[PDB]
RNA sequence: AAACUCCAUAUAUAUAAUUUUAAUUAUAUAUAAUUUUAUAUUAUUUAUUAAUAUAAAGAAAGGAAUUAAGACAAAUCAUAAUGAUCCUUAUAAUAUGGGUAAUAGACGUGCUAUAAUAAAAUGAUAAUAAAAUUAUAUAAAAUAUAUUUAAUUAUAUUUAAUUAAUAAUAUAAAACAUUUUAAUUUUUAAUAUAUUUUUUUAUUAUAUAUUAAUAUGAAUUAUAAUCUGAAAUUCGAUUAUAUGAAA
RNA sequence: UUACAGACUUAAGCAGUGGAGCAUGUUAUUUAAUUCGAUAAUCCACGACUAACCUUACCAUAUUUUGAAUAUUAUAAUAAUU
């Protein structure tokens, strides 16, 4: 019931941050180390400046790296504070501010996306 | 300007420390020159040739550098460079592994029963 | 106790040298098996520390170069 | 058993021929075992992992448009302008030509 | 915190076209106990009770994990990380060889042994396991040598199958049966003898030494060969012949 | 400082330790170095789940000097942009 559901039970493989499974023990290796390092570069991507007095730190939990058969889907949580532009006007709808510009890298820039660089990585 | 190794490497990834730095590199040069070892191992042990040639190759391995030897690899820790107590199953040492076994960072480990 | 079959450790040596001109031959080869030609040689053989002279004799092939330059100091106690 | 050696040794021979393989009878060392190990180079070489990684160094090419910051650089910079202002500053290296 | 729990155990359902076979199994789910019931006795705070026994029902008998606080300013700066302080042609870096294995005494922890409620051989339609391992491999059978009919053990040659509920490491071992076993004249042998015959009895010979070390024990050492490695000298492992200490 | 309770202990039982040889750790001493800890309980097959080289941290000799990092400023070789 409790562990016969998905809405009232953790699965036992979110227990863990690389989730993944290879007959090639050595290209399990392989991917767990790829995972901590890639870990590593991101919490070094958090931090942006538009000025000098003007640093974000966006805080970033650790990675959960889905793989699968096809994909590695590397899903975390984030949080950012958005001291700059914090009215209730709609000025923000004219403009990306720089968590919105590190976002957009990730998947939506055509030429040098970060997922195309770790698809030849992984 | 001044690598400190006779033929240039790439840095490993993660964690560095100088003997991480001098195992990486014992361990590409292996990869560069395992079959020249093979096949003058093979000249020297192969009782069908001259001793002659079994003798020459025997002195060419003699005389090849010590960053070419397989029995020189060290298995180290890749997070911390211990090179003592290093499983070969993550290639961490008992204490980096007890560390991120409990973090969640080993994909299936969990405490025993 | 290396194998017959395989021969002996030959390693780099100026022998030739040491023919020609009778000089002698400073080596940290200790593993190195003194070969029949070796005999009557004179050879500087390291210790770890110094080079120990020794002259090959015929009763020393077979045997390596390290056998003859100990290593360690005999030991003492302060009775 | 009582199969003549002979006769054992012809269907050895033939069977040896058919499946490719060595046929020694003399027992001779011939290295066949030196020859047949697999390499095991690449699987050494990879131990410390994949050395093309991306690095924090190529972040201001790949994404002019966004700053970084390096917080563990910014860190270290910082300590070393402390030490020199309190005077405990590294000495000059020696340069070689001297 | 206890517990709830997970594990083990018992049972049910599902899955396997029962040749990946162990269906006597595998692993998902669920159930079960913190056992229950009556009966007599003995105490009680005697009541809607405990301690016992007794009959009845049941497979039911065992474990786990984690922490609440505080102390030893107990261990670790040598798993990695930080401050201060020191080195910066050196206290950083690389190569060759050596050392970490030295040896008077002392201490801790182990192994083997000092023989008969105990050691050694042999046991092929192969007595009987579990849990692990094998792509930086596990290595079958066979053949050759030690070496003898063969077996056994060791190595070489060759490299079958399996990257695995499939094949391999690997026919578990003790057990049990038979034989043998110094000290031991408690023996062995030669004759004769028997209704104990793998044996009894008789008469001869079978040692002397001996509080002691044997056919116990396996340290030490000589020589030859082998294995891994580029390399076995300081300083590795194995085998054969010989050596055979202490106890 | 009192009383009670609790274990702690003791007893019983089995096999050992303490004696011999060897393995191993430590001490001491030695050594060019015999790397360094840990070192009553709570060290002593402990760190160490394997010290011939490597490992290695020690010693001798020889050798390297912005070194493995980041940034700055020059110089070039190369590809794009313009
Ligand atoms: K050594
Ligand atoms: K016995
Ligand atoms: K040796
Ligand atoms: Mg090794
Ligand atoms: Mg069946
Ligand atoms: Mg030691
Ligand atoms: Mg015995
Ligand atoms: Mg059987
Ligand atoms: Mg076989
Ligand atoms: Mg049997
Ligand atoms: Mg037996
Ligand atoms: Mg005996
Ligand atoms: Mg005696
Ligand atoms: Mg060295
Ligand atoms: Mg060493």
């Amino acid at each position: 019931g409790n562990i016969n559901n998905k809405l009232q039970h953790l699965n036992n493989m979110n227990n863990w941050n690389t989730q993944i499974y290879n007959y090639n023990k050595n290209m399990e290796i392989m991917n767990t180390m790829n995972d901590k390092l890639i870990n590593k570069l991101l919490y070094k991507m958090m931090t942006l400046k538009l000025n000098n007095m003007n640093i974000n730190k966006i805080i970033m939990s650790k990675t959960i790296n889905q793989h699968s058969l096809n994909k590695l889907n590397i899903k975390f949580y984030y949080y950012n504070n958005d001291i700059n532009n914090n009215n209730n006007n709609n000025n923000n709808n004219y403009y990306m501010n720089m968590m919105n510009k590190l976002m957009n890298i990730m998947n939506n820039n055509m030429n040098n996306n970060l997922c195309n660089i770790l698809s030849y990585y992984y | 300007g001044n690598f400190r190794f006779p033929i240039k490497t790439k840095l490993p990834p993660g964690f560095i420390n100088a003997r991480i730095l001098r195992d990486n590199f014992k361990r590409q040069q292996f990869k560069e020159n395992e079959i020249l070892v093979k096949s003058l191992k093979f000249i020297a042990r192969n009782m069908n040739l001259p001793t002659k040639l079994r003798l020459e190759a025997q002195l060419k391995l003699n005389a090849l550098p010590n960053y070419m030897r397989s029995t020189q690899i060290k298995n180290r820790c890749v997070d911390s460079g211990h090179a003592r107590f290093v499983l070969s199953d993550f290639r961490l040492c008992r204490y980096q592994f007890r560390e991120n076994a409990l973090k969640g960072n080993l994909p299936g480990v969990k405490k025993g029963i | 106790s290396r194998s017959v079959w395989k021969g002996p450790n030959i390693v780099p040596l100026p022998i030739r040298e040491a023919m020609t001109k009778g000089t002698p031959i400073r080596t940290n080869a200790r593993a190195a098996t003194i070969l029949p030609q070796f005999v009557g040689l004179k050879f500087q053989i390291h210790n770890g520390k110094e080079y120990v002279p020794i002259e090959i004799s015929e009763d020393m092939v077979g045997h390596k170069l390290g056998e003859f330059a100990p290593t360690r100091k005999r030991f003492s106690y302060t009775q | 058993m009582n199969v003549p050696k002979a006769r054992l040794l012809k269907v050895a021979e033939l069977s040896a021929k058919i499946f490719d393989q060595n046929f020694n009878p003399s027992g001779i060392r011939t290295g066949s075992k030196i020859l047949n190990e697999r390499l095991k180079g690449p699987s050494v070489a990879s131990y410390y992992g994949n050395p093309d990684i991306l690095k924090f160094r190529h972040l201001k090419t790949l994404y002019p448009d966004i700053e970084f910051v390096d917080l563990e650089e910014q860190y270290r910079l910082s300590m070393v302008e402390a030490k020199k202002r309190r005077g405990k500053g590294a000495p000059k290296k020696m340069k070689k030509d001297a």
